[PDB]
């Protein structure tokens, strides 16, 4: 409470806006009543006996299936059989089909085939065995 | 040209909403 | 009920959008922006399996997801019914001090 706040508004609705301003008088008061996996690439394969093993850490096997643990949950993982006889490890692509069904489908084809669960796939004189021929074995993950 | 219906563009929409709904066999 | 009459299998399919803030996911990415969740059933199956951009799990997994993207189903100030609508209706103050 300082300035003029009439003075603006005395140039206002005066000068300019040219505005009506009527008294309008009470008179209605005076009514009448009127009466996950982008950078790997899948098509190599080798062996997983030493996949698994690491002479760091024996944890080393666990990071493998933990690569398996991501396709565990739908169960897309399946390796295949080489010379031996057993699955052998390899990268699997990204695959979409159409509708959600049809990969459902999918995947209880898989379980219809045949499962590799003859032998447990990590086994201990082996993995000794194929050192002592070639030393190649090795993970090709890490 | 070809009708295109509205890219289901998640981006322009808020986090944790839904643009496009499938409903089968009901 | 959901089932059609006749058709083995009834689907629902919802797409949400993703941030890289939940975990436990199948085959979607952190920078991917991509959620869908579909639920089937079936009359000859009784169990729970639904599907994460289509692809099979437990409910388990679903279930952790909607716990991180901080929505419930049992609670009901998320997800109002009838039977819900009634309880708030005749609604205590000790039922507020409660919420």
């Amino acid at each position: 409470s300082q300035f003029n706040w009439f003075r603006i508004g005395a140039l206002y609705n005066t000068i300019s806006k040219n505005a009506p301003i009527t008294d309008h008088l009470m008179g209605p008061l005076s009514i009448e009543k009127k009466p996950l996996s982008k950078k790997l690439g899948p098509e190599g394969s080798i062996n997983l006996f030493k996949f698994i093993i690491d002479p760091n850490s024996f944890s080393r096997s666990i990071e493998n299936l933990f690569y398996t643990s991501f396709l565990i949950k739908e169960g897309k993982l399946l390796m295949e059989h080489d010379e031996e006889g057993l699955p052998t490890i390899k990268i699997k692509q990204s695959i979409s089909h159409t509708d959600s069904r049809s990969k459902e489908i999918e995947r209880q084809r898989r379980r219809a085939a045949h499962q590799n669960h003859i032998i447990f796939q990590m086994d201990m004189p082996t993995w000794r065995k194929l050192i002592k021929k070639y030393n190649i074995t090795s993970p090709f993950l890490d | 040209k070809r009708v295109k219906i509205a890219k289901p563009d998640l981006s322009s929409f808020q986090p944790g909403s839904i643009i496009k709904i499938r409903l089968q066999d009901f | 009920d959901f089932i059609k009459n006749g058709q083995d299998v009834s689907k629902i399919e919802i797409t949400l959008k993703n941030s890289p803030n939940v975990t436990d996911i199948e085959y979607i990415d952190a920078r991917d922006e991509t959620i869908k969740i579909t639920r089937i059933i079936t009359r000859s199956k009784r169990r729970s399996d639904y599907l994460i951009n289509d692809y099979q799990v437990s409910e388990s997994v679903v279930k952790t997801l909607v716990a991180q993207l901080n929505i419930q189903l049992d609670n009901l100030c998320q997800f109002l019914s009838q039977e819900r609508v009634e309880e708030f209706a005749r609604l205590k103050s000790v039922k507020l001090l409660v919420e």
